[PDB]
C-alpha cells in the first residue's frame, strides 16, 4: 500500500494547497 | 531514476485517473477522483492543481507530468525519519503490528472507501512472517524501492 498511500495523501495536499491560498487571501 | 515495478505501479495508478484511456488526466477525471475521496473541488480550484504539474500547459496531467508529480511526492516518505512518522500513522494503538482495521481506518480517513477484501489484500502483500498484520520491518521493506 505505499503508492496507494502517497497518492491519497498527495490528494489531501492538492486539497490542503488550495485552501491554503483562500486562507492567505482573507489573511492578506 | 525509478524500479521498472515502481513506474509499472505508476502506470497502472495513473490508469484509475485516466478513466478514458486518452493519455491524460483532464479537471473532468481529476474531479470524479476527487469526489470519491469525499472532497469538493471547484472547476477553478481543479483547473488551480492541473495548473501547477502542467508543464506544456495544455490543461491536461499527461502520464510523464503525472510521473513527475508522483517521483517528487515519494520524496516526502524516504527517509528513516519519515518512514517511522508514517509507520506511527498506520499503527494507531502503538502495538507494532499494523492490523486490517487500523488500514481501513488510515485509507478511509484519507477518502478512500474499500471492501474489507481489498484491505485483506494489501495486508497479505506485505505480511512477509504470514501473521496477518504488518510490522515495523515489513513496513520499511514495504516503504523502500
Ligand atoms: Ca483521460
Ligand atoms: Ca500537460
Ligand atoms: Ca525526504
Ligand atoms: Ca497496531
Ligand atoms: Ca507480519
Amino acid at each position: 500500500f505505499a503508492l496507494r498511500y502517497n497518492i491519497l495523501t498527495l490528494m489531501r495536499m492538492l486539497s490542503l494547497k488550495s485552501l491554503k491560498k483562500q486562507m492567505k487571501k482573507v489573511k492578506k | 531514476q525509478l524500479t521498472e515495478e515502481q513506474i509499472a505501479e505508476f502506470k497502472e495508478a495513473f490508469s484509475l485517473f485516466d478513466k478514458d484511456g486518452d493519455g491524460t488526466i483532464t479537471t473532468k477525471e481529476l474531479g470524479t477522483v476527487m469526489r470519491s475521496l469525499g472532497q469538493n473541488p471547484t472547476e477553478a480550484e481543479l483547473q488551480d492543481m492541473i495548473n501547477e504539474v502542467d508543464a506544456d500547459g495544455n490543461g491536461t496531467i499527461d502520464f510523464p507530468e503525472f510521473l513527475t508529480m508522483m517521483a517528487r511526492k515519494m520524496k516526502d516518505t524516504d527517509s528513516e525519519e519519515e518512514i517511522r512518522e508514517a509507520f506511527r500513522v498506520f499503527d494507531k494503538d502503538g502495538n507494532g503490528y499494523i492490523s486490517a482495521a487500523e488500514l481501513r481506518h488510515v485509507m478511509t480517513n484519507l477518502g478512500e472507501k474499500l471492501t474489507d477484501e481489498e484491505v485483506d489484500e494489501m495486508i497479505r502483500e506485505a505480511d512477509i512472517d504470514g501473521d496477518g498484520q504488518v510490522n515495523y520491518e515489513e513496513f520499511v521493506q514495504m516503504m523502500t524501492a
